[PDB]
């Protein structure tokens, strides 16, 4: 029931022992131009690819916080990896929530999105733009960690639950992964435990 | 009956999950 969703580089996914495992909520912690928004872009199109092809051959759900979401950036993953720009577009949903009280209702819809059609990922980028605001959205939220420690804890059911991988991205069964900036325009992911060197282009996350 | 989300298609299509799906 578990699968290892391909993160776009073979040494990454060495390191992760395949890539984004399903069933289970994998944390990307990294400062700004770390690559975890362009790390979810990748997976949300790597998410539809054939099991064989290391995919988990399901769509995509995007939440975005950061309003750094864009789909054109999806286009470019799907030519790489020979897959119609039209149909992961089509597979790939996303809503844009800034305010909390939006952020509230996602998981909801989300579940039942997922309890309609097949859905393989559940990206959240990113946590920390997330219930910023309280309920009212005039004032800042009281306790934003205990909120969102519970938001946690029912994604983690969903991850379960749809047996969907979730991978929430902070700036700066749980799996956390360390995002570093390189020589040059490389990168190094580690676990918080034994790192991998990923680069950022055009198609996508991939090696070298 | 069907209910909308927040949730729209990257080809920019809304949406939508049965109520009962949300009940
Ligand atoms: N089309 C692209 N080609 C090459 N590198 C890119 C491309 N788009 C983004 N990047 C790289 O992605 C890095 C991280 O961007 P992003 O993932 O949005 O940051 P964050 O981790 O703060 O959310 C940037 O430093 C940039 O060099
Ligand atoms: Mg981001």
């Amino acid at each position: 029931e578990i699968i290892m969703v391909t993160t776009g580089s073979r040494e990454v996914d060495k390191l992760l022992g395949g890539g984004i495992e399903t069933g289970s909520i994998t944390e990307l912690f990294g400062e700004f131009r770390t690559g975890k928004t362009q790390l979810c872009h990748t997976l949300c199109v790597t998410c539809q690819l054939p099991i064989s092809q290391g995919g988990a051959e399901g769509m995509a759900l995007y939440i975005d916080t950061e309003g750094t979401f864009r789909p054109e950036r999806l286009v470019a993953v799907a030519a790489r990896y020979g897959l119609d720009p039209e149909d992961v577009l089509a597979n790939v949903a996303c809503a844009r929530a800034f305010n909390t009280d939006h952020q509230q209702q996602l998981l909801l819809q989300a579940s039942a999105m997922m309890a309609e059609n097949r859905f393989a990922l559940i990206v959240v980028d990113s946590a920390t733009a997330l219930y910023r605001t309280d309920y009212s959205g005039r004032n800042e939220l009281a306790a934003r960690q205990m909120h969102l420690g519970k938001f946690l804890r029912s994604l983690h059911n969903l991850a379960e639950e749809y047996g969907v991988a979730v991978v929430v991205t902070n700036q700066v069964s749980t799996t956390r992964l360390s995002l570093r900036k390189g020589r040059g325009e490389q990168r190094i992911i580690k676990v918080y435990d034994a790192e991998a060197i990923f680069g950022i282009y055009d198609d996508g996350v991939g090696d070298a | 009956s069907l209910v909308p989300t927040l949730f729209s298609t990257a080809s920019g299509k809304p949406v939508t999950v049965r109520r009962e799906s949300l009940q």
